[PDB]
């Protein structure tokens, strides 16, 4: 009743499920609004697609 | 802003759109570019506030950033070669540029960073117009370049877009951003046919043109930019809030609504060409958009939340201005899975 | 097959023009109609079947599972009539018209010639169930509970979705009869072995199967009464259904690939019987006692033998009939108590004698007495597991014997004993409480007279 | 603290209203005697009248699609046939062996 | 391909380089533009003149065109920024974010 | 398939000359009757978004709706009737065209077939 | 007896900047209602 | 054809109608002055449309009838209880306040909706402006909380942020005795409880803040008791000063269209009255909230649009 239907099944599937997905989400989520850590970024990919690709 | 001059300004994106769409010289569709951006920018700042100039000013650098990419792959290809048709390019490093820069143009992640932010700047109509006319344009290159294109890079920006949309669109209280978000998402599952099958591009671009004109109507009816100012509108019109409950259902991809329709033809096509594991990661990637679309409903029609006082007096009036093909809108973004088959149209 | 679909179809159009008064009378009335055309389909051939267009085809093991669907909404209704009183008419209309497009999705469902047809009405039923979970639910958990529901379902689901298309793109068809007239054996491969498990997830995960039944407590217990009925009888034999159709393509590799599914579900009916007598609700008790029975049909239809699957048939219909009268009786002492807890109300049989016998015959059918069939189906899926395997005695003995004790552990605590002195509002049990028990209860004791009717195609 | 400690303004929780205090012998179908009756008389009449019995009776003298009797003759004269001519009743072989072509081995 | 198109190719590169830096005065953000767009005009012009490509020679006057409009429209949105906070700050621009 | 770069083909044409040539679909077509039902179903949100009597409303209105959705359908029902017929003519052409990419296959019976048997126990 | 609806503690949820708060976005603040942003003539002495 | 972009673009522009006599004028003063008949005989005076003072049920007499509803389905309030228990616990005094305000605000929509569409001015009382000397009132007499006071300035700021202030501001002086005696004279029982602090209050909120802020924007007529009932004199006044220190000169044709579709459709200007800031008095339940407006559906001309309501009498409804 306790020990793996309320706690260790709960824990495996939808509770890590949902952890993963909201620290994932306050990862992508949380930027400042700075474009320029935008633009760093976006010379970043501009290289690695320019390189790693071809 | 003048009525006359606003129209004008409406007619100049459109006509700027449809000059990238009816030429073959790659001059004339930079032009048609350039065009476009020179009329949309004032229609952003159309209500003037600092965010509408600071929606503006980023969306004005983005896109002149990727217009000046696009001339540099341009230039490239016809060094390469002395053509400037529109056609597969002739160049490997040209054509990465170029893919790259209507990323950029698009919103494909990692170039996604500036669309929520420029959709929360600018206001509803103007985030309407942004969301749905501005995808055509780079949306038809693509298309008539797509023989060219690497599929590693253009599927990698694909997931990467739908991984982003999904995971951004969780941590949104805010309607405008809710949008963005679902919108890169959409550019995502769009972008990820277009190496196997136009056809489908195209039938995903105009499902969600259908499903966004939609929300953003019920959004502009309901004058709400915030969940909580929209969870006050079951008090003045359930209908309403039914309707976008049932819109938010069809966005999310159930069936059997009309939000079914694109991605399962994209998995069909996708399986078609021996590839098995990147439309199941999509598929499951779309469950976040779904789960959003669903604390969004859970907000708004399936709970009532608590109201106002001053609620009442807005009862005695009612909506002087009606937005037209909102109906038929909401019918096309609902009722069309049976008439799937239609898409041997090339829609 | 339209001569069911489209008075079904018909329903929504007379309860929208129907009186604010009348609505519940036309929808009962017309439905039950539409439930007595239905038994047509029991004319079953022992040949293929009874193929009546391009689109739609009923068996013998569609039409008692159509038959139980088309019976149900009555029932529905009845037993909804009591908690929307104070409701408005247009909202009322509103849970009609979903307990309507629920039927209409649930027919369609299972005649389904095409896989991708049968898929799209079987994620398509999703919709309605969950908006009555999350608006006519009272507590603050049917939130969660509809979120639950949906999301392993459509997580066990879209795998299926990418199988269906591979295999319709490998094979050229989906429809069931090429399926299994041009069938071939599955190679041990990887590749074979996730398209096994593409093709199995999606309908283990709504048995449910053990490790996969968190959202099925959370469902049932907070979902109103229809909505609870319509979830046990119906909508947990949907997975079962589609095993019984897809495992004619998974066929040598189920041989093997079953063992996990096996020994998970043999395990699990132990220990779900085993939670049921621990148990501070009901209804929890009551999806828990689903979760076994569905356990057994697993194994049934793993096993794989003509008998099993005959076993499995019936299992599923007479846990229907068995599942829907509990959850009614239950919600007829909520309506009273308002609390759902299983201790609070005791002494029930010296207030409401009547209820006292249909809570002893519920419970009867539950302890799986002879000749009902209940007992039918647990024999055959027993006997049938016992030429599997002899040691699968033990498992199945146990089961049957902790099932007894919850359901006579639950029939003692509810009914027996003495009255609680402060609960002075038991009212005498209504006529339509009545009927609706009487209504559940017959027609599985006239089933017990013609088993064949629901023994499945292999009979 | 000059709260009231009144979160909001909301109604009072109504209390359970009872059929049988204003209508006796009530049926529990509704509240207005007429419709209620008029409920429990076609939700009897068409469950137990028409659809259990009338359903009940059609489904015991359903004709025999499933083809019983018509195995138990066939059966009877396969079985007479055979043990009037002195035939091995069933065959081990479903199907003759002579228009079955076994791969040559050659081992 | 020489020597010459190596370096136009080459500047362009580190002018989009000096954009994507961002260290402030969103007026450098624009300098950098045009720097790329002169840049872009010049190899251009190189190209259309070593092909003989008579037609295309009005190409690098309208490209010129478009990207001055586009440099007029971009100074009028720094001057409104600067409106509302007396400097052309970069880091200014944060009301906004995902 | 992509059809779009097909020879001969008129640049903004919805339907082609051919066409004319495939049977047109029946105006009680199930798909016709759907598009109707749609505009019905338009007409019906129309009427319940501006707070009118949602079934008795506007019958001119509900009755543009749905003449409008039926036109537009029957048109669409031609056009993609006319591109399957095309693909199907396309794909027979290309078979002919081609015997040696698309083999007879000898005709053998299952009763010189050897499949294996998996016994269920 | 009656039908959970939501109140004024569940509604706070919703009315954050964003889901689910970090340390970090703690600071940040919900927009205006209307989006505007409060804004928050040179002396010359010609001498001799 | 409603007014709209297209009518402005053919034909309609609003500087050709206003003729130096639009200079919408409020008078404002103490609870219990003449202003009301000051007002009255200005507007007679002058030519210019009447505005009495917005109340519980403006609203009602500008939707559907003119009678007004209930008390449960049109505000919620109601004054007297405030006058009788200012302090009690159901939040009737912020209910009101925010009530009255939100009235306010419509009227001075439909004033400037008339000005625009017709160019002849109007009169009014007590406007949005001087709307929060009463709050401050409440305030200082410890009636309302400091929370209530910044939701009031919050909605206050977002909803005037967009409507032009009045041209000439008409304050009648009358000492708190002197309006004490004249409300024991009026015989009103609920007048009487009030405090000599309130009236007080509501003078030193009128003097030290309003008067000052306005006569910073506008031209300001300061006037006493015995100068009120002259109102040839105040009419000359009113048309020696001339207007160049608002904002009004600065309109022209397109902030006067952007205006002219603010003012109409109400459910604009009402718009920000329903920020979901959840402030206990004002703040309903959803039970409520849901069986309120059902009843509220339930009025006779009320269930659908205004002209397709067939109880109340509505012909040809299924041809409009
Ligand atoms: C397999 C496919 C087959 C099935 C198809 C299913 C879809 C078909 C219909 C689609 C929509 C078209 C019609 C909808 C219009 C909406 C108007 C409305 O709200 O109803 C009010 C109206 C009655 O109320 P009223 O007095 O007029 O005014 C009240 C106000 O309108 C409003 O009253 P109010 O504001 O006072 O009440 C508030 C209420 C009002 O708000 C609403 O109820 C809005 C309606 C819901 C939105 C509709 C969704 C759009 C289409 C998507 C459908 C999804 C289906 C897919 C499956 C997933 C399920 C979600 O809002 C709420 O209560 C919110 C809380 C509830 C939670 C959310 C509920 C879930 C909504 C999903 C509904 C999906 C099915 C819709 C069925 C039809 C509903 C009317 O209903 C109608 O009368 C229209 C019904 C249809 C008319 C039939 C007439 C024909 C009969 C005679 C001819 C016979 C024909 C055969 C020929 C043979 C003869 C010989
Ligand atoms: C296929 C892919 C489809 C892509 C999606 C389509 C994009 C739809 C948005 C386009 C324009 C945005 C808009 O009209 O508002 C959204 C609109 C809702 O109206 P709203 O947002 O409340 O209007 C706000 C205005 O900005 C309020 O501004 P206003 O009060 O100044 O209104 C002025 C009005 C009145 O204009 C006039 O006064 C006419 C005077 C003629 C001047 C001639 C000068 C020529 C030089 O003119 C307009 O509203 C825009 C003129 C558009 C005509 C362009 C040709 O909804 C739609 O237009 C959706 C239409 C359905 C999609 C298109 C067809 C289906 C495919
Ligand atoms: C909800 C679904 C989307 C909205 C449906 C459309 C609603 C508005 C449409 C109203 C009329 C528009 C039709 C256009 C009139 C003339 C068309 C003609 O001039 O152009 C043709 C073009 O017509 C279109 O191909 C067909 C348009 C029909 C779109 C509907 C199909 C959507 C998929 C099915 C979903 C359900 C639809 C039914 C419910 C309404 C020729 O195309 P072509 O220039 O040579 O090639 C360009 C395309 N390429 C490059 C890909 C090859
Ligand atoms: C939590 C509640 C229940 C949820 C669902 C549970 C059901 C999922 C279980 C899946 C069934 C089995 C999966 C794979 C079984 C293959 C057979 C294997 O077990 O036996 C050996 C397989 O060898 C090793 O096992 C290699 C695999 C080792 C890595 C796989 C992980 C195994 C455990 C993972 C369980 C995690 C479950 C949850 C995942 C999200 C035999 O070795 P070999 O004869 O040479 O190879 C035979 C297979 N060939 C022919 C195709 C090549
Ligand atoms: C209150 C105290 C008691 C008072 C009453 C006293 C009388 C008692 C007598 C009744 C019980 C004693 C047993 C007597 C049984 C005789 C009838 C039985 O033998 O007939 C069966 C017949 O019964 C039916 O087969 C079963 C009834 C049908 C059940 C369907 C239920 C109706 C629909 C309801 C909705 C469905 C919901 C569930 C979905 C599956 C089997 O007959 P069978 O020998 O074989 O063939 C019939 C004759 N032939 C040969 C000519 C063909
Ligand atoms: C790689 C990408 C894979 C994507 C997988 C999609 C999983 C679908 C569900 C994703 C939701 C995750 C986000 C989330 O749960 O938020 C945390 C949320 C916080 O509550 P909020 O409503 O957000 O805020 C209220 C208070 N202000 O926590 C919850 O309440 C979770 C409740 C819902 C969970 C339901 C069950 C989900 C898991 C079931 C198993 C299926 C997993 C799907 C993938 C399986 C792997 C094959
Ligand atoms: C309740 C939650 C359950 C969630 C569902 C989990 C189901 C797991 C099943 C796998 C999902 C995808 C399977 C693919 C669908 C079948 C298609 C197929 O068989 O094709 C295979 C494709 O096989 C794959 O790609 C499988 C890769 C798996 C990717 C996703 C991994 C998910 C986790 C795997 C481990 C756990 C699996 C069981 C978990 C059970 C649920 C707990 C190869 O085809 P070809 O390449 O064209 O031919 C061979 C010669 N080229
Ligand atoms: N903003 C407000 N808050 C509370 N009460 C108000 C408000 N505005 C007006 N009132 C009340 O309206 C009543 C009548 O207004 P008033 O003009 O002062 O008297 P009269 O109509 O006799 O000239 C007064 O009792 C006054 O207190």
């Amino acid at each position: 009743s306790s020990l793996l239907d309320l706690i260790w099944l709960e824990t495996i599937l939808p509770k890590t499920t949902s952890f993963i997905q909201m620290k994932m989400s306050i990862m992508v989520s949380n930027q400042k609004g700075l474009i320029k850590l935008y633009f760093l970024s976006f010379l970043i990919t501009i290289m690695i697609s320019m390189t790693l690709f071809n | 802003m003048n009525p006359i001059i606003y129209t004008t300004l409406i007619m100049t994106v459109m006509s700027g759109t449809m000059l990238v769409m009816i030429s073959s010289h790659w001059l004339l569709i930079w032009i048609g570019f350039e065009m476009n951006l020179l009329a949309m920018i004032p229609v952003l700042m159309k209500n003037f506030n600092p965010r509408a100039t600071e929606a503006a000013t980023k969306y004005f650098l983005t896109q002149a950033t990727a217009s000046m990419m696009l001339m540099m792959a341009i230039i490239i290809n016809l060094l390469y070669s002395g053509q400037w048709t529109i056609t597969k390019m002739f160049n490997p490093v040209a054509m990465t540029m170029m893919t790259m820069a209507l990323a950029m143009k698009l919103g494909l992640s990692p170039f996604h960073f500036w669309v929520p932010e420029v959709t929360q700047g600018i206001s509803l109509q103007a985030g309407l117009l942004l969301l749905t006319w501005q995808k055509l344009a780079p949306l038809s290159v693509l298309c008539q370049i797509s023989q060219s294109i690497n599929p590693n890079l253009m599927l990698t920006m694909a997931m990467l877009s739908i991984l982003i949309g999904g995971w951004g669109g969780l941590n949104q209280t805010q309607l405008r951003k809710i949008m963005a978000y679902s919108s890169i998402a959409h550019m995502g599952w769009m972008t990820a046919v277009l190496p196997y099958n136009t056809t489908m591009t195209i039938l995903n671009l105009l499902i969600y043109i259908t499903m966004t004109l939609a929300m953003f109507m019920l959004l502009i009816h309901s004058s709400a930019t915030t969940t909580l100012s929209l969870s006050h509108t079951w008090n003045k019109m359930p209908v309403i809030t039914s309707l976008m409950m049932v819109t938010l259902l069809s966005m999310g991809g159930l069936p059997p609504l009309s939000g079914f329709m694109p991605k399962w033809m994209i998995i069909q096509e996708m399986t078609k060409n021996e590839s098995i594991i990147m439309p199941t990661l999509m598929a499951m990637t779309a469950l976040l958009n779904l789960y959003f679309y669903m604390r969004l409903a859970y907000s708004s029609s399936l709970t009532m939340f608590p109201s106002t006082n001053n609620m009442k007096m807005k009862w005695q009036f009612e909506h002087t201005k009606q937005m037209k093909l909102l109906p038929t809108m909401i019918v096309l973004s609902t009722l069309v899975l049976p008439m799937t088959p239609a898409l041997s149209s090339l829609n | 097959m339209l001569k069911i679909i489209i008075p079904t179809t018909m329903l929504l159009p007379m309860t929208w023009m129907s009186k604010h008064n009348m609505i519940w009378i036309n929808a009962t009335v017309h439905s039950l109609l539409i439930s007595l055309i239905s038994l047509s389909l029991l004319n079953q051939l022992g040949e293929n079947s009874l193929n009546f267009s391009l689109t739609f085809f009923s068996d013998s093991l569609s039409a008692p599972l159509l038959v139980l669907t088309t019976w149900l909404l009555p029932l529905m209704l009845m037993a909804s009539q009591s908690h929307l009183s104070k409701e408005t008419t247009t909202r009322k209309k509103l849970y009609i018209t979903m307990l309507i497009l629920l039927q209409l999705f649930l027919i369609m469902t299972f005649t389904a010639t095409e896989l991708i047809l049968f898929y799209i009405l079987f994620e398509a039923t999703l919709v309605p169930t969950l908006i009555i979970i999350t608006r006519w639910g009272n507590q603050t958990e049917r939130l969660n509970a509809g979120l639950y529901f949906l999301f392993y379902t459509l997580a066990g689901s879209l795998p299926l979705l990418v199988a269906l298309v591979y295999i319709q793109n490998t094979t050229g068809s989906l429809n069931f009869l090429i399926i299994h007239y041009w069938s071939h054996p599955l190679s041990n491969s990887w590749s074979n072995i996730f398209m096994w498990l593409a093709c199995i997830m999606a309908f283990m995960v709504k048995m449910p199967l053990y490790g996969l039944h968190l959202w099925l407590p959370k469902a049932h217990v907070e979902a109103p009464i229809a909505g609870s009925m319509v979830l046990a009888a119906v909508l947990l034999k949907l997975g079962g259904y589609g095993m019984m159709r897809i495992t004619t393509i998974l066929n040598p590799l189920t041989n093997y690939m079953a063992y996990p599914f096996l020994m998970l579900s043999m395990w699990g009916m132990i220990m779900t019987s085993s939670i049921c007598l621990r148990q501070t609700d009901l209804k929890s008790l009551i999806a828990y006692s689903s979760v076994s029975h569905m356990a057994l049909v697993i194994v049934a239809i793993m096993i794989q033998t003509p008998w099993s699957f005959m076993g499995a048939t019936a299992l599923m219909i007479a846990h229907g009939l068995t599942s829907s009268m509990l959850f009614c009786l239950a919600n007829t002492n909520y309506e009273r108590v308002h609390s759902r807890t299983m201790i609070l109300a005791r002494g029930l049989q010296t207030l409401l004698p009547l209820m006292a016998t249909w809570w002893l015959v519920a419970s009867l059918t539950n302890l799986a007495l002879p000749p009902s069939i209940n007992l039918i189906g647990e024999l055959f899926i027993i006997t049938a597991s016992f030429s599997w395997s002899n040691i699968t005695i033990i498992l199945m003995g146990m089961n049957m014997m902790i099932t007894a004790l919850y359901s006579l552990y639950m029939l003692i605590t509810t009914q027996r004993g003495k009255y609680t002195h402060h609960i002075n509002n038991i009212k005498p049990s209504f006529t339509r409480e009545n009927a609706l028990m009487a209504l559940h209860i017959l027609p599985l004791l006239l089933l017990t007279l013609n088993p064949k009717m629901i023994l499945g195609p292999l009979y | 603290p000059p709260e009231p400690t009144i979160r909001l303004q909301e109604d009072p929780d109504p209390e359970d209203e009872n059929l049988y205090e204003k209508n006796p012998d009530s049926h529990g179908y509704d509240k207005d005697p007429i419709v209620d009756l008029w409920n429990m008389r076609v939700v009897f009449f068409f469950g137990f009248s028409i659809v259990l019995v009338l359903g009940s009776t059609f489904v015991a003298y359903l004709p025999d699609y499933r083809m019983q009797e018509w195995a138990r003759r066939e059966a009877e004269r396969l079985v007479k046939y055979r043990e009037a001519n002195g035939l091995p009743l069933m065959e081990s072989n479903c199907f003759d062996p002579n228009k079955i072509q076994l791969p040559e081995d050659e081992d | 391909m020489p020597l010459v198109y190596m370096n136009i190719i080459m500047a362009f590169a580190i002018a989009l380089a000096g954009l994507l830096m961002y260290r402030s005065h969103l007026m450098s953000s624009l300098l950098c533009l045009e720097g790329m767009m002169l840049s872009l005009f010049i190899m251009s012009t190189l190209i259309i003149l070593n092909t003989h490509f008579t037609l295309a020679n009005m190409m690098p006057i309208i490209l010129l065109v478009f990207a001055a409009c586009e440099a007029a429209l971009g100074l009028s949105l720094l001057v409104m920024v600067s409106n509302t906070y007396g400097t052309d700050y970069v880091q200014n621009l944060n009301l906004l974010q995902c | 398939t992509m059809m779009s770069g097909r020879p001969g083909r008129v640049p903004l044409q919805f339907l082609p000359n051919e066409a004319r040539s495939l049977p047109p679909p029946k105006l009680t077509d199930p798909r016709l009757v759907y598009m109707g039902f749609l505009g019905y179903c338009s007409g019906l949100i129309d009427n319940a978004i501006r707070r009118r009597p949602v079934v008795s409303a506007g019958l001119h209105r509900q009755l543009l709706y749905v003449t409008s959705f039926v036109f537009f359908g029957y048109y669409l029902l031609k056009r993609q009737d006319y591109m399957y017929a095309l693909r199907d003519h396309d794909m027979f052409a290309y078979v002919k065209s081609h015997p040696e990419d698309f083999p007879e296959k000898d005709k053998k019976t299952y009763g010189e077939i050897l499949e294996e048997f998996h016994p269920v126990r | 007896a009656r039908q959970w609806q939501p109140d004024v503690e569940w509604a706070e949820q919703f009315g954050g900047a964003v889901m689910y708060p970090t340390k970090e976005t703690a600071h940040w603040k919900p927009p205006p209602w209307n989006d505007v942003d409060p804004p928050k003539n040179l002396t010359l002495n010609f001498g001799p | 054809l409603q007014y709209g972009p297209l009518a402005f673009v053919l034909g309609e522009r609003t500087t050709r109608k206003l003729t130096e006599t639009s200079k919408v004028i409020t008078v404002d003063g103490n609870i219990c002055s003449g202003k009301g008949r000051l007002a009255r005989e200005i507007a007679e005076k002058l030519g210019l449309r009447h505005f009495p003072e917005a109340g519980i049920h403006y609203a009602d007499s500008t939707t559907g009838d003119g009678k007004p509803l209930d008390v449960q389905l049109s505000g919620n309030c109601s004054l007297e209880k405030f006058y009788d228990d200012p302090k009690s616990n159901d939040g009737n005094s912020y209910r009101l306040q925010s009530w009255l305000y939100a009235s306010r605000l419509l009227q001075y929509a439909d004033a400037l909706e008339h000005l625009l569409s017709t160019g002849q001015g109007v009169v009014l009382e007590r406007s949005i402006y001087s709307d929060f000397v009463f709050l401050e009132a409440m305030y200082r007499q410890g009636f309302i909380r400091k929370q209530c006071v910044e939701h009031y300035n919050e909605v206050k700021k977002v909803t005037a942020c967009e409507y032009l202030p009045p041209h000439v501001v008409v304050y009648v002086d009358v000492p708190v005795p002197e309006i004490q005696s004249r409300i024991q004279k009026k015989g009103n029982p609920h007048e009487m409880k009030i405090t000599a602090a309130y009236l007080q209050d509501i003078e030193n909120a009128y003097k030290k803040t309003f008067l000052p802020e306005m006569s910073e924007k506008c031209e300001v007529l300061q006037y006493s008791a015995r100068e009120a009932e002259d109102a040839e004199k105040v009419v000359e006044d009113i048309e020696y000063l001339k207007c160049d220190k608002g904002p009004w000169p600065d309109q022209d044709d397109r902030t006067f269209h952007r205006l002219r579709m603010l003012v109409q459709n109400k459910l604009e200007v009402l718009n920000y009255t329903t920020i979901p800031v959840y402030l206990p008095e004002i703040t309903i339940g959803a039970h409520q909230s849901d069986r309120v407006f059902q009843k509220f559906t339930e009025l006779p001309g009320r269930k659908y649009s205004p002209g397709y309501n067939e109880d109340v009498g509505d012909k040809w409804i299924w041809l409009k």
